[PDB]
């Protein structure tokens, strides 16, 4: 009776040394890992540039990636992104479309295969497990070519802060399916361009295509990195206050039950000594 | 415990037991209704320490079912009483037995996972419910209603 | 023909329709870059932009008078207003220049643009320094790159990328200024 | 402790002065007068404290007080058993605290 | 507010201060929905932001010194400025400033038509919003 | 079951069962100490996710009403049912119903062969796993 | 000693559960795997045919 | 907590204690195997509040 | 060590231990404070980690067979070789032949020494620290 | 957690009014004058709030 809160007394008061302990781990991989989202925040910007910013684009077939997190503690940051993601695939898919789903990091392939199991091709996981490289999201991005799609959108959360995350999608339209295409401004605004490259234009933006959804798989899953670290140091830091808060109020239900205990057997022996002397 | 969240009548539902309570007697469809009651609310109760110290995200997406479906029906176990209106305001309700085991039927089946927890905090019927889920729709579009003046009343 | 206007401000209208009010707008990469293309400026005399990226570091942002590019027929240089351009680029030399003083990073390939508005980016995968390079491991590899001779076309593919861009490593530093 | 108050009292009702009293370990005091009502054959209280424990103490500290003619001001060590303010001991003992200094490592 | 009953003096209430106080537990009782997860939670909404930044309003209006109690009809007009929105421009640091502004410089004769007629009569709540948009509130 | 010992064990019950529930007092442990690893939702190598899809078949079999009491022979086909195959692919939802085609469908002269034996012949053995498959359950 | 050593991580964990020498944990290996790879014949020549 | 993993005999390893566990005694051999399986035993106790 | 409370302290010890085993404490309180990460994968900043191996080092420090005390100026030198880091940093594989190799290669006459006046003089850790740095175990 | 280099500019003027406030409640003692050398002040009420 008054050992099973003694020992789980036990129980909060060490969760709360392994989630402050794992807070400052998820701190620790938050400041290295900073620095690497800013250098691969700079090769990102020259394909908006050039290609622009089409989300809402008309396609035919269209794959979808949500990128999650692959061990799960960071608390709403991988259910967020998959509320994104039918709130951008629904928005754009209105055409009788081909649609795929593809998901890194195995937190999304426990939480898609349920909401749209129809268009679930692909699962990608342990992306995280010693570091993101850019050859690594080349052959994640090579599996994108696979299925030749007229647009690639890419469901991330972006690191704006240690605070804050916003949810970004980024579309890749292809190159002779759609890209040349949506660049029509009386005539095109990519012909301004002079190409100084091997072959015709429609080599030229194949390989760049490619490149700009390379470019972004990568900067996708270390800025989405670098927010679940980060969001697992806030959501860690709201266990430790649970599990002190429920450590606090355990320690005075265990003392009404320590002082109500000395008092229980004192009034046994008494009444016992009275009934006797 | 159920006084403070402001539940009323503060009945606890894992505690409340009755003779009458078997399928012989009230008749087996009101008695699997009662039962999948209990079952939700004691499947919420057994997650109660892991949605304190880790929260609901990291719940499964079937166990987030049960904890959303048994936070709406300890909602719908609240009603407001005849007599508790001089002091709270609000009308009383009585609720008639096959609205009650009609009502927590669609909680149970998933026929009332569009509406909102709080809508059947304190109604009467599953009728209420709907009632109250289009207030709380019609009040959040009355914050762009009108703006309404006073005008030419000093010499009415 | 424009009939078709999408964009990031146009994907809102769509949005605000089918998925709900709960969620605020989600962001767009667009949103982050303060240089665009197509609105000009930027330059404001002899000098303008270069923005040189590795996927890994950004080695500079800063505003230079001539950039050297080697594009696949040939090297070239970036004047001030250069003419809007994309570029591929061969294993070779970027050679930057801001004055009197000249970095030359040797690259693995990867585009090079020039834009309407002045800007230029540089868009490599692998850009070292020659004093990062020695010469004694450059052409032992390309001794093993130009003596096997496999006839599965992948690997000649990848045999004669070997060969390429050992060889403009050679010149690289032994044509040294 | 109450002959540490008759020699205060006299500095306080005599010499008229304000007069500093320290009472090491006022639980001490708690615990000894428990112990003597236990002796005594008086049955005990909750947890096991006397049941005149709020006029033992209380007829201790009141007669710390400032009076007409000077005062007497008390610094009491406050030891806590098993670090429960709830304990019947120091939670009678906090009812005549006026101030409270906490000394950290 | 949650945990403090009485439903024995509910029906023997100030009318008028019934009449706003309704609305002043009615918001307070919405307003500790949004208690201690505002953000120290898990996020931010922003669209009940209003009722965070009125709960935290009626909180500060309830305030009050030591040894210092205010007539009934007084604090009712004290609640009517707080209930009906003639505050929310004050910022949360100056509102014990502003209420006491307000009873300082809406005229004395309206708290003697609520203390004698005992109600926020129909002809005083005119007379009411008309001199209580004439205060001057400090800050803002 | 983990708190609910008996003294005798062995050799003070139905042979028959004793066959049949060594593997369910077994292979329920299984399922217990996994349970309390269902709040993260790895299910790792098919081994922790394909017991507790049997282990969660286990104790619906054991459930049973009130006033309506089993013989031994209906006991030990149907939990013979359960650590053995023929219920792998019904849902967990409709076990309770399931017996009732086992109990029923099931040709009922097995039962008194089984109650005159005392065990599980291997000669019974082949018509208890010919019959089984014989029935069909409405769990879809 | 050879479960702390290390000599005994070619061995299955509940391979050790209900033995006694650490020659019948070692002799319980062989059979624990001989019996997992049974189990994979489904079609037919088993008890379940009436004609035997 | 031993009985019901189904261990038996159900003895605890690091609450049993004995006047023979002693180097002086038993040799030091039987005496650093025996330390050495509560070393990791007790390691594994400290290591499952944790792993959940 | 947290829970054990020496009231007249320092002020009755050995002197030659007071200078040392002042800092050994400092160690091991830190110790304890981050004695969670110890347990896990996912090394910190090493501003930590280097409390975590000093003093996961220094508990070793302090184990003791039953029935063999020690000297006191043998107790001193041997945490003088754990808290002034002359540490077994290297792989530890190797400890049986490197924990009493302290007091048994070390010279006696830095224990006469340090027995006579009590105190590790500016003229004795200047040895000790010599003689700590020549420590053999050539078995490994 | 994360460092002195982005605290705030309104939150590393609080710490550096703290740091200085918590130096400003030590005081030395007449009484321990006898074995630390640095003489005791007694501080009065006028001086201790216009000093804080």
């Amino acid at each position: 009776s008054n050992q099973a809160v003694k020992q789980r007394i036990r129980a909060i008061k060490n969760i709360g040394k392994i989630t402050k302990a794992m807070k400052m781990v998820a701190a620790s991989k938050m400041k290295n890992a900073q620095i690497a989202v800013e250098q691969s925040r700079g090769l990102v910007d020259p394909f908006v540039r050039l290609f622009g910013d089409f989300p809402a684009v008309n396609s035919n077939k269209s794959v979808v990636v949500a990128v999650t997190s692959d061990k799960g503690l960071c608390g709403g940051l991988n259910s967020n992104i998959t509320k994104y993601t039918r709130a951008t695939l629904a928005t754009t898919e209105s055409e009788g479309k081909d649609v795929v789903v593809v998901s890194i990091g195995d937190k999304g392939r426990s939480q898609l295969t349920r909401i749209e199991s129809q268009r679930y091709q692909l699962a990608i996981a342990d992306t995280y497990k010693v570091r993101v490289t850019f050859g690594q999201a080349s052959l994640i991005v090579e599996e994108l070519i696979k299925h030749n799609p007229q647009s690639y959108q890419i469901l991330f959360n972006k690191f704006r802060s240690a605070i804050s995350f916003k949810p970004t999608v980024a579309t890749i339209l292809s190159p002779d399916l759609l890209e040349k295409q949506l660049e029509d401004v009386t005539g095109n605004s990519l012909d301004a361009y002079d190409i100084e490259a091997s072959h015709e234009r429609s080599d030229v933006l194949r390989d760049l295509t490619e490149f700009h959804l390379g470019v972004t798989l990568y900067n996708a899953m270390l800025e989405n990195n670098c927010s679940e670290h980060a969001s697992r140091m806030s959501a860690m830091e709201n266990s430790t206050k649970s599990a002190g808060e429920m450590l606090g109020k355990l320690t005075l239900d265990y003392n009404r039950k320590r002082q109500a205990t000395i008092t229980t057997e004192l009034i046994e022996i008494i009444a016992g000594a009275s009934a006797l002397m | 415990s159920i006084a403070e969240l402001g539940i009323y009548p503060a009945v606890d539902p894992l505690d409340s037991t009755s003779r009458m309570l078997n399928p012989n007697v009230i008749g087996a469809e009101h008695y699997n209704v009662a039962r999948g009651v209990q079952k939700v609310l004691q499947d919420y109760k057994n997650l109660q320490d892991i949605i304190a110290i880790l929260g609901m995200d990291e719940l499964s997406e079937e166990d987030k079912l049960t904890v959303a479906r048994a936070r709406k029906i300890q909602r719908f176990l609240s009603q407001p009483f005849q007599v508790a209106e001089v002091f709270t305001g609000t009308p009383g309700k009585y609720v008639d037995l096959a609205d009650t085991i009609s009502g927590f039927q669609g909680v149970l089946t998933g026929k009332y996972d569009d509406l909102p927890e709080m809508a059947f905090y304190m109604v009467g019927d599953i009728k209420e419910v709907k009632e109250k889920a289009d207030k709380m729709a019609k009040d959040i579009a009355s914050r762009k209603e009108a703006d309404n003046k006073k005008v030419s009343e000093e010499l009415k | 023909e424009a009939a078709a206007p999408a964009g990031p401000k146009e994907f809102t209208e769509v949005w605000n329709k089918k998925a709900p009010s709960t969620l605020i707008v989600p962001e767009f990469p667009s949103n982050y870059t303060a240089v665009k293309a197509v609105g000009e400026g930027q330059v404001h005399g002899d000098a303008f932009p270069v923005n040189f990226y590795t996927p890994h570091s950004i080695l500079s942002q800063a505003q230079k008078d001539t950039v050297v590019l080697p594009g696949v027929d040939g090297y070239f240089g970036v004047k001030a207003s250069h003419v809007p351009t994309i570029a591929q680029l061969k294993p070779g030399v970027v050679e930057l220049h801001s004055g009197a003083e000249s970095e030359k990073f040797f690259v693995s390939g990867g585009f090079a643009f020039v834009h309407p508005n002045g800007v230029t980016d540089i868009c490599v995968l692998e850009a070292a320094t020659l004093d990062q390079v020695d010469p004694a491991a450059v052409k032992s590899a390309l001794a093993a790159a130009s003596a096997a001779q496999p006839t599965d076309e992948f690997e000649q593919a990848a045999n004669r990328a070997a060969i390429e861009l050992y060889s403009a490593l050679e010149s690289a530093v032994e044509a040294k200024a | 402790a109450l002959t540490g108050l008759t020699v205060a009292e006299y500095f306080r009702d005599i010499e008229g002065q304000d007069v500093l009293l320290f009472v090491d370990n006022i639980f001490r005091f708690t615990q000894a007068n428990s112990e003597v009502s236990a002796l005594l054959g008086r049955i005990p209280s909750a947890v096991g404290y006397q049941p005149t424990l709020a006029t033992d103490l209380g007829g201790l500290q009141e007669r710390i007080t400032t009076t007409t003619k000077g005062s007497i001001t008390s610094v009491q060590a406050v030891y806590v058993p098993a670090d429960d303010l709830t304990d019947p001991a120091p939670a009678t003992t906090f009812a005549h605290l006026d101030a409270t200094t906490v000394l950290s490592r | 507010v949650g945990l403090s009953v009485s439903r024995v003096g509910s029906a023997a209430q100030f009318p008028g201060m019934k009449q706003v106080a309704g609305t002043l537990k009615l918001e307070l009782a919405q307003y500790r929905e949004v208690a201690a997860f505002a953000q120290f939670g898990s996020d931010l909404d922003a669209a009940t932001q209003y009722v965070l930044e009125r709960g935290a309003r009626l909180t500060e209006m309830l305030k009050q010194k030591q040894f210092a109690p205010i007539p009934i009809e007084r604090q009712t007009v004290a609640v009517y400025a707080a209930t009906k929105g003639f505050l929310d421009k004050v910022r949360v640091q100056d509102i014990v400033a502003a209420e006491e502004a307000v009873i300082s410089q809406v005229n004395p004769a309206v708290f003697k038509i609520l203390k004698a007629n005992g109600k926020i009569t129909p002809a005083l709540d005119a007379h009411l919003k008309a001199e209580l948009r004439k205060v001057k509130l400090p800050g803002a």
